[PDB]
């Protein structure tokens, strides 16, 4: 049954789910750089620092995923939009998966 | 050039009068108003939307609220109070606060009017860029009920900011200004201003003669406001989700955020159509919360609240001598005052007697104050 009105909200979901890109992206990064300064030639205080550089950072990508969240929660969609509704539910899930992974680096790192 | 300024405790708003109208001036993201909030960084400092978008991130060194602070001294009632819910430090410099945090890593503190200095420089800034042009002259409102102390360290955030105050007007007389309730010609007119807004209740009553000014009496709930109301419906939620699914999501922050955000907008979207729908795919435990909500439905859950916002007003006709028939004009301010429910509870007080609304509430201050800060200048 697809509609011109459907299209509009599509829209607003892939350029939602490009955001998350951004910071899943950003969440990669990172993990690379945390790996990587897990490589101990910095004294154990620096290397602290950098851990909690590195925590303010983890802050910022749950802090952007929570947000993105807060945006999605403001459609409505009809249960007749099934294809908006589904692209809708794959990213929330996909969100909260990366939530679930910045919550296992952070939980780990500058307690 | 001159502005007029609401340095308001969550928010602030500038004006300028400038082609017979005041434009309300939005900030370099397009908000009409600003979040009273500075955050301290690594390599620099943020003021307003910025500061207010990473008090997640950085709380030690975020900073709001610096208004219940300022001109007051350490052991003031007020300052203990507060205090206790600020992940900012408040410390003792020599009987009276100052706010101490970490900026480019070395360790600063300051005193609320340096704090509150900030977000005027802002408000001076989102002037400037709006009118491309140096603001210097500007009002500056405070409450009613502040102090000598209070209205001395204001009118010095101001100066220190590199502001002119060429006057501290009193909030309700600015927004009185607002609705040219001055102008107005005939006898001594009683003016009751009721100001509910995120966290504050303030209502003031005035008299007006001759375009001259009276506070006669100020009452209000210095912790009531539209929070408490998203908190009705936030609880009223989480039973909800309790009863249709036996799970408790309140432990859950993220849940819990997502719904009250939800809930805040929702009753905006209720004061002006008379129900919401929510949407929330996956809040808790992988569980879908789809509902909505009346407006009579919204009232309800708040009907001692809202009934109760006149208890300030009748303390206030009281401390003033007047009776509710002796008021000419009522004034509302506060994107609360925004609920058909609370315009109705204090419309049928003073029977059946209607309201100066016309002016975004949020607005009306500033509003005032640049109509004000046009005519001294
Ligand atoms: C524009 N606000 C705003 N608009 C409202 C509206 N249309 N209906 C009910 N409350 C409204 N608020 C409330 O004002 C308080 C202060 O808002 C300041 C802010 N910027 O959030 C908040 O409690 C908010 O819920």
């Amino acid at each position: 049954g697809n509609s011109p009105q459907e299209e509009v909200e599509l829209k607003k979901l892939k350029h939602l789910e490009k955001s998350v890109e951004k910071i899943a992206d950003q969440l990669e990064e990172l993990n690379k750089e945390l790996t990587g300064i897990q490589q101990g030639f910095l004294p154990k205080d620096l290397q602290a620092e950098a851990l909690c550089k590195l925590d303010r950072r983890v802050k910022a990508t749950i802090e952007q995923f929570m947000k993105i969240l807060e945006e999605i929660d403001t459609l409505i969609l009809p249960e007749n939009f099934k294809d908006s509704r589904l692209k809708r539910k794959g990213l929330v899930k996909k969100v909260q998966a990366f939530l679930a992974e910045c919550d296992t680096v952070e939980q780990n790192i500058c307690q | 050039p001159a502005v007029g300024i609401d340095l308001g405790t969550t928010y602030s708003c500038v004006g300028v009068f400038q082609h017979g109208k005041v434009e309300i001036i939005a900030n370099d993201q397009g908000n009409r108003t600003t979040p009273s909030y500075v955050a301290f960084t690594d390599t620099e400092r943020l003021i307003g939307d910025a500061a207010k978008n990473q008090v997640a991130m950085n709380p030690t060194n975020t900073v709001f609220d610096a208004k219940r602070l300022i001109g007051r001294r350490f052991d003031d009632a007020v300052v203990q109070s507060d205090m206790k819910h600020w992940p900012f430090m408040v410390v003792n410099d020599a009987g009276r606060p100052k706010v101490q945090v970490e900026y480019k890593g070395e360790t600063k503190s300051f005193y609320p009017e340096e704090v509150s200095s900030m977000v005027l420089t802002k408000m001076k800034e989102i002037a400037e860029a709006y009118l491309g042009k140096t603001v210097t002259n500007a009002v500056v409102t405070v409450p009613a009920y502040f102090n000598d102390s209070q209205r001395q360290a204001t009118k010095d955030a101001g100066t220190i900011a590199g502001l002119n105050v060429l006057r501290i007007i009193n909030e309700p007389t600015a927004a009185a200004i607002a609705y040219g309730l001055d102008k107005k010609v005939g006898a001594e007119r009683n003016v009751l201003i009721f100001d509910l807004g995120g966290g504050t209740f303030d209502v003031s009553i005035l008299t007006i003669e001759d375009g001259i000014f009276e506070v006669k009496s100020t009452a209000g709930d210095t912790h009531l406001g539209g929070e408490d109301f998203d908190n009705r419906m936030v609880n009223h939620f989480i039973a909800e989700f309790k009863r249709k699914h036996k799970k408790d999501i309140s432990e859950n922050k993220r849940a819990v955020r997502r719904l009250r955000t939800a809930c805040e907008r929702a009753k905006r979207t209720l004061s002006s159509s008379t129900q919401a729908s929510i949407e929330i795919d996956s809040l808790y435990e992988g569980i879908d919360f789809y509902t909505s909500i009346t407006r009579a439905r919204f009232e309800e859950l708040n009907a001692d609240l809202f009934r109760g916002t006149l208890d300030p007003v009748e303390k206030a006709l009281r401390d003033a001598k007047l009776d509710k028939s002796q008021i000419h004009d009522i004034v509302l301010v506060g994107g609360s005052t925004r609920i058909p429910k609370i315009q109705k509870l204090l419309q049928d007080f003073f029977n059946g007697k209607e309201l100066n609304k016309s002016i975004n509430p949020d607005e009306a201050v500033a509003y005032g104050a640049a109509v004000q800060a046009a005519i001294l200048s």
